[PDB]
RNA sequence: UAACUGAAGAGUUUGAUCAUGGCUCAGAUUGAACGCUGGCGGCAGGCUUAACACAUGCAAGUCGAGCGGGGGAAGGUAGCUUGCUACCGGACCUAGCGGCGGACGGGUGAGUAAUGCUUAGGAAUCUGCCUAUUAGUGGGGGACAACAUCUCGAAAGGGAUGCUAAUACCGCAUACGUCCUACGGGAGAAAGCAGGGGAUCUUCGGACCUUGCGCUAAUAGAUGAGCCUAAGUCGGAUUAGCUAGUUGGUGGGGUAAAGGCCUACCAAGGCGACGAUCUGUAGCGGGUCUGAGAGGAUGAUCCGCCACACUGGGACUGAGACACGGCCCAGACUCCUACGGGAGGCAGCAGUGGGGAAUAUUGGACAAUGGGGGGAACCCUGAUCCAGCCAUGCCGCGUGUGUGAAGAAGGCCUUAUGGUUGUAAAGCACUUUAAGCGAGGAGGAGGCUACUCUAGUUAAUACCUAGGGAUAGUGGACGUUACUCGCAGAAUAAGCACCGGCUAACUCUGUGCCAGCAGCCGCGGUAAUACAGAGGGUGCGAGCGUUAAUCGGAUUUACUGGGCGUAAAGCGUGCGUAGGCGGCUUAUUAAGUCGGAUGUGAAAUCCCCGAGCUUAACUUGGGAAUUGCAUUCGAUACUGGUGAGCUAG
């Protein structure tokens, strides 16, 4: 960078790219235990990781790392999922 | 440009006479060398010539009088061309409507390239304005004045009174006493001399 | 309001897919001569009820996969 | 945002003002919504010096375009004038 | 009213001739170059070649009214070596955190024959700042730069420990809208700052009221962008077969969003002589040049779209980038080094080297129009507006005007004394354009500040917002502006090509197939109108010629608009595939064909009528035009489709 807010500008992408990877993760991981419990297959085992889910992933979204439309797709195939068990 | 140098042998190439003398004398005793070329190899009118000789020695000799130079005639030509009806005589009402084709025919310019310095050296006011541009066109209605400063100049008078033998013309309404005329409108074909054969310059332009 | 074609099934093999093949009469650009010019079109057929032969009108509609953005209407004359 | 600007036309040292309708990040003399009047500042004689639609200046205002400042005057002008 | 109206030939094959057929010439045009010459102004244009390599300066910042620190100037009070010292309250500045901007504006045409462009439509999307409307902005917590200490390095810059503020970050609470839903329910936000003020309290310094700028959730609008379809968009067959995520389907993944976009299975599909695949070339359009038109050539300057940023591969941040002056990786190249370690990308503006026949200043200002930030003051802006250079083009002007013959001199020619130069020159009399000197002087500046009043919102006369009035200040790079008025003096200002025919303009000397000229036919071998000089003339004129290039003339690829017995040209002859075309009558259809209506066909450009430039170039108002495309409604003679019939093929 030649000037010095080009500079600032790259600190700060540096920054704010390890705190949204942070995030991020942490909605794959909560997406990932809602897939291993439905493989389980427990129809309570997964109502319960799947309630546990969608809080994370609603907040991240309303923070902006993940889209809305993201969020609700998420939330309506896991469901779907989900009630398939029976 | 312009055209500076010797008058009379430009009149005797185009065998006849272009005004270019204010008129004191008349021009077989100005020259005495009328009805031949100016050449050494020169030859009396009876010679033969081809068409495209017969088209060019006419535009050249109206272009001679006029005091007008190729590419300004050229665009002349275009015009008028592109105005609708009779083209020679558009070009021909072109030609006249000249502020400094104006002047001399309203007498203060005892020749053309009179009238033309002193429409150069602002000595006359078209309306009410002192222009410097001889090719400026009058319309209907103009108005043409002398500047205070330049009156009371004896070329001028000498001017005037030589317009006074020449045939004062019919569209141009003037007085002498103040030195102010009128443009009323374009000359007409028939007020126009008839010796012009204007459809040779439209043949020479139209290939 | 939707723009519809009408044309001659080619191909039925795929799965909900028919083949119709499209037929228009132009003028030529220099020399004047009217001259058939032919295309192709990808279609789309739920229940496979289009057959070789028959004749067909086809509507524009979403992209349904790689090649298809028509669907069948109805099947105006059968084989 | 839509603002409405003067586009700069005519020739040397005599500008000839087109008001138009754009989005703000186009060329100053470039892609346009909407023309609707001009400006001449240094109009004479017979020539018109200020011509602006006031109904579709309302129109696009209502619609949120956001005049510039020297747009706003000449509206105001031409308001006055009629 | 008007928007066009438009078509020329010539030379050359032969002892003549007619035809055929090439070659050449007369025109228009240019981002031109070169040769000779060169006064001024206005308006434009200015690396077409090396997307070759780049020294140096500038081209993106702004906000203290988001935040904590840290600075250095003026004041005041107290002491006194007496004009010096110690502290204290205000006014300024900014390295860091944070917000917005940096995705615009600017450059270039390398790549790209279709993921691009043009025209016409469409459904499955997102969209900061702007406009309208609705519901809100409650209460907590843990960190990290700055700072302090250590340490490496000449530095530039690095590394390590201990603190701290916020509109930085994360929980909890609440939810008109919003998301999911099995229709039972479940889930998800935010931040403060500033101006003013009556009364009250002030746990002691603010609360409280009010108004702005903000922040959160959502629905519309506007703007911008993403996606899809149809038709059109340069050659090559001495490139004929191409394709296995390939074509389709299902389950799942993925995206803002449809979709083999991805993946696992199932099937064997998909494209191609209406040119697939391969290969050469190329940014596309509005437009520009030429042409009577149809066509042909072209894609500088202006506008729209696309693509690229030393060469390749990626992603981050963000509303938006796979980002010219951002990051990571790889490659080549270049630079500093104290050998420890570092730095870079002009196809931004100016400029350098090189290449080339050839294309300019390392300039001024943000005054105007715009763009970014800010509440404002104001700051930034090689966009832009101007200036400098160049006859590169277009338009305009000047280089003087009248008179002046018993026709001066000199030159050239001569049938030898006349002719031509020529009214030309001298002489006489006038003039002051432009350039020079001096004096005045618009417009491009709308506004802003101060003063006054009115009307809104409020508890308010304060603040803020919106208006009106008069006065005074303030604001122009260009710039000594345009323009106007005076001063002296013809005084400062003319060249280039050609004269055998095509093609306007002719002689004399010099030379003798030499020297030389030449677009074609052709000139020169002792009287050369064709070579060189001179005299004279012709055509243009601040220009004149040459070279290069496109269209034309060329009916010389012939659609408009040609030919094949002997001039070039009928396959050696049959059969036959695709294709092209096809007898008569009748009913029907409305694909071709024709007509109407509606939408669209950006602006600029061309054309017409006006307007302003002293005129013109040029600028500009309004029209006309854009011959096209799409949708829809009609007609049924002809062609095509379908049904029936007939006999001359
Ligand atoms: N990582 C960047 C790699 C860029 C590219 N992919 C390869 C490249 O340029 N390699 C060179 C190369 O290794 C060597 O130079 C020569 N000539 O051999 C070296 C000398 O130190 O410099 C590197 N270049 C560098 N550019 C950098 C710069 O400016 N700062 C930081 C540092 O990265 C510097 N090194």
């Amino acid at each position: 960078a030649n000037s010095a807010q080009a500079k600032k500008r790259a600190r700060q992408n540096v920054k704010a790219r390890k705190h949204n990877a942070s995030l991020r993760s942490m909605v794959r991981t909560y997406i990932k235990r809602t897939l291993s419990a439905i493989a389980g297959g427990d129809y309570a085992v997964a109502t319960e990781a799947y309630k546990k889910a969608v809080p994370v992933i609603d907040r991240m979204a309303d923070k902006g790392i993940i889209h809305k439309n993201k969020a609700a797709r998420h939330k309506s195939r896991l469901n779907a999922q989900v009630k398939a068990l029976a | 440009a312009r055209y500076i140098g010797p008058k009379c042998k430009l009149s005797r190439r185009e065998g006849t006479d272009l005004q270019l003398k204010s008129g004191v004398k008349p021009f077989d005793v100005k020259t005495k060398k009328a009805n031949k070329a100016p050449g050494q190899h020169g030859q009396a009118r009876g010679g033969k010539q081809s068409e495209y000789s017969l088209q060019l020695r006419e535009k050249q000799k109206v272009r001679r009088i006029y005091g007008v130079l190729e590419r300004q005639f050229s665009n002349y030509y275009k015009e008028a061309a592109r105005v609708k009806g009779a083209t020679g005589e558009n070009l021909l009402k072109l030609l006249e409507s000249r502020l400094d084709n104006v002047v001399y025919r309203m007498g203060f310019g005892s020749t053309r390239a009179e009238a033309r310095q002193l429409v150069s050296h602002r000595s006359i006011t078209l309306n009410g304005r002192r222009v410097n541009i001889a090719s400026i066109q009058v319309k209907a209605g103009d108005v043409i004045a002398v500047h205070e400063g330049a009156k009371q100049q004896l070329r001028i008078k000498n001017a005037i009174e030589l317009a006074a033998q020449r045939g004062i013309p019919a569209w141009i309404e003037v007085d002498h006493s103040k030195l102010e005329g009128t443009f009323k409108a374009a000359p007409d074909r028939s007020d126009l001399p008839a010796e012009i054969n204007e459809s040779l310059i439209v043949e020479l332009y139209s290939k | 309001t939707v723009r519809t074609l009408t044309g001659k099934v080619v191909s039925d093999k795929m799965d909900k897919s028919i083949v119709v093949l499209i037929e228009r009469r132009v003028q030529h650009p220099l020399y004047g001569k009217s001259i058939r010019r032919s295309t192709k079109l990808h279609a789309h057929d739920e229940n496979n009820v289009a057959k070789i032969g028959d004749v067909v009108t086809i509507k524009e509609s979403r992209p349904i996969s790689k090649t298809k953005a028509w669907t069948l209407v109805e099947v105006v004359e059968a084989a | 945002m839509v603002v409405i600007r003067l586009a700069r036309g005519g020739a040397k040292k005599r500008p000839f003002y087109q008001i138009v309708v754009t989005d703000s990040r186009n060329a100053r003399d470039g892609r346009f919504i909407e023309r609707i009047g001009f400006f001449n500042p240094t109009a004479q004689g017979q020539a018109e010096k200020l011509r602006l639609d006031a109904d579709r200046f309302a129109h696009w205002v209502s619609q949120g375009a956001q005049p510039s400042e020297r747009v706003a005057s000449l509206a105001a002008q031409a308001k006055k004038a009629t």
